[PDB]
């Protein structure tokens, strides 16, 4: 009864995947320790809050994926807009490639000469 | 077997292509990969030969890859 | 004459067409629900008593209201004139007028009902449940009556079908309004009818499709106050199309009205106990079985089965932002968290986990673990996230761009194509050639391909015939022994898997299962049977060869998913693959005779016997959550002797919010998988075999109970019929004597060989053009109504001679050729399949040469039987592969030696069983 | 890589399609093409031994199919009418030709 209790080849392999999760952990519980969750979760019954409304309701930055223009159009037109019941402030347009589209091109006539898979990164305004 | 010969040229061409990092090009990387599936899914042995000059006219725009 | 008209107007719509005056407009068929002592089932039969007088609208137009006036007996028309007169004063039940009209010499008695549709929801509902595109006029006619639709539609190419054509949705939900004023006629009618005093059984035959009642001909009075309704075959047989028609749709707007604002529900909020008890205790006042909604209190697995079905359709009308893991907030030295404690399921309601421990005090390494694995952290510091490439539900986005993932192509084996055209492959005109690739993808493959789970549409089951079929299907698979067994006696290969998010990015499978020592592996189990783990799938894109360009996905399930997994399942697994002659052929090898014997035993002893396969479209996109939870619950059914009720219903819930509604790493960002089998769980291809065995069992049940038992000839299958209705809608008990006289039946007249999502069935051709088992248009119908598909006759094959087996199973066709005065059956591929995947490789054999060989003898290996095959292309394949073989091996320099074809034909004979 | 490089080359050879020769021995004079070609095609001409041979009046002889010059554009990226093309005032013409058609 030794191989029931302790491990196999631990041989610091054990305590590297370890560290690993420890430092992720804290390193994500560092960009989310704020005040928007608590004045979200303190408003609860119990507590105890869906996830789904987590970054809904406490997220300070959006990102919308749009496939063509006549969904730019009708989502994202301008410079701020609306979505989740929140007012969001366009910043740096990226199309696939990684490259910077600047507001001024995403026009009908020069739609083919973009890599469509747009992706706005958006400001939460208050 | 002049089908069979378009399809696997069309194989070694997309991979020439990809290795020349042309997935690095959404746009073109997407124009490459449809003439690609077409020419293996085709069954006439003239519009696979359409789609395979169509297809090399990428790799020959560079305006240098090889071609001693 | 004319006078029986002006006498049926009577003092209201003077108007009528003359349809009848005699026993006239008896030229039609009628769906029935008829139980006496002579015939049992839901079938179409000739109606012939009527005579249907149509009422024309102002302006001479023709209007949907009939005047049906039958004539009675005398003392049938005095009971149901009595009966009437008690429950007249209820809004939902049709006007009668009793009269008496002499016909020669006798005043014979008329009972004339008023303004009826043309069909009932019995004509309804069968029409959905019994769908055949060749006719389908009812099901036209209605939908065109009620403005569902214009006539032209139908002009429409495969306006029927569900994947291609998803308009037919927004078609069939525009009779959810009608279904649902007629689910609330009937509850008026319950009422009226308790209040009163009268006994009796509701059909669905009896209720017109705008909701009224009529034919209170079996009716019998009671003492007031004490009647009771008798509603199980109605609410059961209705319950498929509710969630077909979203008959529930206008409860999700501000006063269940369609013409006001939806109800802006709080986002806080997760509970929904109450609302759904509202309900419940609205639409189906009168079933009287006890219903749960939060499964946790449930008795037994027929229990979780009863109201998790409920729950389906109950929370279709709730916020899609209130399922899914309930996190809350816990302290770890002073720093605070976000961890799942609980979880809220559509189907099992709210889950709350036992073991919760706010204040902790450290992280040891199983519940590091376990919050590494949790989605709560990972989607509460990420982005937001729209994307509107998708319909599915997005939680949230882990980084500041998403990624796009590519496939390449195949790599091109120059040196094997000039072998096989120098040989005399390909020749222009050939039977065997290239047409199996490897297809490249874009970037916009991975979530165009997840996209497809907008195909799984939350389907209500009907409850009083899956509790019989789940019975049967546990019948199926009773020859097996399972159990949990402890961390150090489970046997696991392929310790290089992928360990989910977010586990790869530091190791494969071994990584975790080398760290964590047995007794934190036993610790991990027994905390799952109290919580829930609610884990995140990575979704990758595969690099395989198809026939399609379509893109092939694979899925990485969570470490501390199949670890547990591993424990539940590994025992009844094993058993499952380690027996042979078996209905469900796991793990049986082809070779050594494994081929003939599978056969062997699928013809046992059927008598006038035809073979039959079918297909299931898009079956792990499509697959319904109530029959993955009923697969489940099958397989648990083994563990009832060491894990009590709450072990069992966290297992359960576990194995759900892992790989039924998990959260799925897709490209960088998460969404929410609505349901479908995930192709990376080890338990996926026995989840399918149950799934397959359940749709069987149920086609066959469908083709037993629509058949008119008055024209089956055997007076054993008229009494089988009669007791299977019984059982199903009756006798809420379980009846193990019929459970097995229904199997015994099955086995005789109706054969089955199942694996993962592939079928062959050997029935007797007679009994299935009689009627009395399944035939192909039973699974289509099926399928329709159960699996929101459907299936074309041009994916399912049939044989009438059985000495050239099935045409297709497990991608290998069958051959009947002799070895040694012993005709045997051997599998054989497609040389199309063999040739490609000879040609193009995957650049991991381009470097070293012996993988080169083995991947080369193994096509050897597949490609034998070939050489018995009567085309000779087909022998020139086998051929050409060991030639080239021959060539390798002499490149790099008996019965063992691979590069002799005595290798290969010892590998297809039971002399020699040898691995 | 160019082993994989020389082995689509030998591949080609051995397919000898006649449009796929053309288009290769007009990428071994010079004469490329700057887009994929449609099935709007833009091409450079190097200079005029390769012009004269493929280009005559308006009418485009490349992918053997036929092509109408809309618009040809000099390396001085100025408009040229292509009717003062000649084999004598052939210095002061910008050579590297970028000359745009369509398929007739
Ligand atoms: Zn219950
Ligand atoms: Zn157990």
């Amino acid at each position: 009864m030794t191989q029931m209790y302790k491990q196999a080849r631990s041989e610091d392999k054990r305590a590297k995947v370890t560290s690993a999760m420890q430092t992720m952990l804290f390193t994500m519980l560092r960009k989310l320790d704020n005040d928007a969750l608590n004045n979200i979760i303190n408003n609860a019954r119990d507590g105890c809050v869906p996830l789904n409304i987590i970054p809904l309701t406490t997220a300070a930055k959006l990102m919308v994926v749009i496939p063509d223009y006549n969904t730019y159009k009708n989502t994202c037109d301008g410079t701020t807009f609306t979505y989740a019941s929140a007012l969001w402030e366009i910043q740096q347009v990226v199309d696939a490639d990684s490259k910077i589209v600047q507001l001024s091109e995403i026009s009908m006539d020069n739609s083919p000469n973009l890599a469509w898979p747009l992706i706005v990164t958006a400001l939460r305004a208050n | 077997s002049k089908m069979s010969d378009v399809k696997c040229t069309s194989v070694v061409l997309l991979s020439v292509l990809q290795q020349l990092r042309v997935e690095s090009s959404s746009k073109l990387w997407a124009q490459c990969v449809q003439l690609h599936n077409d020419i293996l899914l085709a069954k006439d042995t003239t519009e696979a030969f359409e789609k395979m000059v169509s297809l090399l006219s990428v790799l020959l725009s560079m305006q240098g890859a090889v071609d001693i | 004459a004319q006078s029986f008209l002006n006498r049926v107007c009577g003092v209201s719509a003077a108007r009528l067409t003359p349809c009848g005056t005699g026993t006239s407009t008896d030229v039609v068929y009628r769906a029935f629900d008829i139980y006496n002592d002579k015939v049992a089932g839901f079938a179409k039969f000739l109606k012939t008593n009527c005579c249907r007088f149509q009422e024309k609208d102002e302006d001479d137009n023709l209007i949907d209201s009939y005047f049906v006036v039958k004539r009675h007996t005398f003392s049938n028309y005095q009971h149901e004139e009595t009966i009437y007169n008690l429950l007249k004063d209820c809004p939902a039940v049709a006007k009668h007028d009793f009269f008496k009209f002499r016909i020669d010499g006798d005043m014979v008695p008329h009972i004339s009902r008023q303004r009826l549709t043309k069909y009932t929801m019995a004509d309804l509902v069968y029409a959905l449940r019994h769908f055949d595109e060749g006719n389908c006029d009812t099901l036209k006619e209605i939908l065109v009556t009620y403005n569902c639709c214009d006539d032209d539609y139908f002009n429409k190419k495969d306006w029927y079908d569900f994947v291609e054509n998803p308009d037919i949705l927004r078609v069939y939900a525009n009779l959810g309004e009608r279904v649902r004023q007629a689910l609330l006629k009937t509850v008026q009618f319950c009422d009226a009818m308790r209040n009163a005093g009268i006994v009796g059984v509701l059909t669905l035959d009896n209720q017109d499709l705008n909701g009224n009642w009529y034919d209170f001909g079996d009716f019998i009075q009671t003492t007031p106050g004490s009647g009771v309704p008798v509603v199980d075959s109605y609410y059961s047989l209705l319950m498929p199309i509710l969630t077909l028609t979203r008959a529930l749709t206008a409860e999700s707007h501000v006063d269940t009205d369609l013409t006001k604002p939806y109800i802006k529900w709080d986002l806080l909020k997760y509970d929904f106990t109450e609302e759904r008890l509202k309900l419940f205790d609205r639409y189906f006042k009168y079933w009287d079985q006890t219903y749960h909604p939060n499964c946790v209190n449930c008795l037994d697995d027929r229990c979780i089965l009863h109201c998790a079905n409920f729950n389906v359709l109950f929370s279709t009308v709730f916020p899609p932002t209130s399922f899914g893991p309930l996190v809350r907030k816990i302290f770890v030295d002073g720093v605070p968290f976000v961890v799942s404690t609980g979880y809220h399921f559509r189907e099992l309601g709210v889950v709350h986990n036992q073991d919760v421990n706010l204040h902790s005090s450290r992280l040891s390494f199983k519940e590091l673990l376990v919050y590494a694995a949790d989605p709560a952290m990972h989607a509460a510091s990420g982005n937001l996230l729209l994307d509107k490439r998708t319909t599915c539900f997005s939680v949230a986005a882990l980084t500041n761009n998403v990624a796009f993932q590519t496939v390449k192509p195949g790599n091109f084996n120059k040196d094997f194509y000039d072998f096989a055209v120098s040989k005399g492959f390909f020749k222009e005109g050939s039977s065997v050639e290239l047409k199996h690739f490897f297809f490249a993808q874009d970037g916009n493959a991975a979530i165009s391909d997840y996209d497809y789970y907008r195909y799984n549409l939350p389907t209500m089951c009907d409850i009083r015939q899956l509790l019989f079929v789940v019975e049967v299907v546990d019948k199926y698979f009773d020859c097996y022994d399972g159990g949990c067994i402890n961390a150090n006696q489970v046997i696991v290969n392929n310790l290089d898997k992928s360990a989910g998010f977010p586990f790869n990015k530091w190791g494969k499978a071994r990584l975790y299962y080398d760290s964590m020592s047995y007794e934190d592996q036993d610790a991990l189990f027994a905390y799952t049977k109290r919580n829930v783990i609610p884990t995140i799938t990575q979704m990758n894109l595969k690099y395989a060869i198809s026939a399609k360009n379509r893109a092939r996905t694979v899925a990485g399930v969570s470490i501390c998913s199949t670890m547990t997994n591993r424990q539940f399942h590994q025992k009844l697994l094993k058993s499952i693959a380690a027996t042979r002659g078996a209905t469900v052929v796991i793990g049986t090898s082809k070779f050594y005779g494994g081929w003939h014997n599978m056969l062997k035993t699928v013809y046992s002893d059927v008598e006038n016997p035809h073979l039959m396969g079918w297909d299931y479209p898009k079956c792990d996109r499509a697959m319904p959550n109530m029959l993955r939870i009923m697969a489940s619950l099958v397989l648990a059914r083994k563990h009832t002797t060491c894990c009590s009720l709450s072990h069992r219903f966290y297992r359960l819930a576990n194995e759900c919010a892992q790989v039924l509604s998990e959260m799925v790493m897709c490209g960088g960002s998460l969404y929410v998988k609505p349901g479908g089998t995930s192709s990376g769980d080890a338990t996926t291809a026995y989840a399918n075999s149950v799934f397959n065995i359940c749709q069987a069992v149920t086609a066959n049940v469908n083709a037993l109970l629509s058949t008119d038992g008055n024209k089956i000839a055997d007076k054993y299958v008229r009494n089988l019929q009669h007791r299977l209705y019984e059982c199903l809608y009756r006798n809420r008990d379980v009846d193990t004597d019929f459970v097995n006289e229904f199997y015994a039946y099955l086995r005789k007249h109706f054969s089955m060989m199942i694996l993962s999502d592939d079928a062959v069935v050997c029935f007797n051709s007679t009994y299935a053009s009689q009627g009395l088992v399944a035939s192909i248009k039973n699974f289509k119908s099926v399928l329709y109504y159960q699996n929101n598909v459907f299936m074309s006759e041009a994916k399912c094959w049939t044989e009438t001679d059985l000495t050239k087996g099935p045409h297709e199973f497990c991608s290998q066709h069958t051959m009947l050729v002799k070895q040694g005065d012993d005709y045997v059956y051997l599998p054989y591929p497609d040389p199309s399949r063999i040739l490609g995947a000879g040609c193009f490789v995957d650049d991991i054999v381009k470097t070293d040469g012996t993988l080169m060989i083995e991947r080369f003898v193994s096509l050897a290996i597949d490609a034998y039987p070939l050489t018995k095959h009567p085309n000779q292309e087909y022998a020139d394949v086998f051929h050409l592969y060991l030639q080239y073989i021959r060539k390798l091996h002499d490149e790099l320099t008996n019965t063992s030696r691979y590069w002799e074809p005595e290798f290969y034909e010892a590998m297809y004979t039971p002399h020699t069983v040898l691995q």
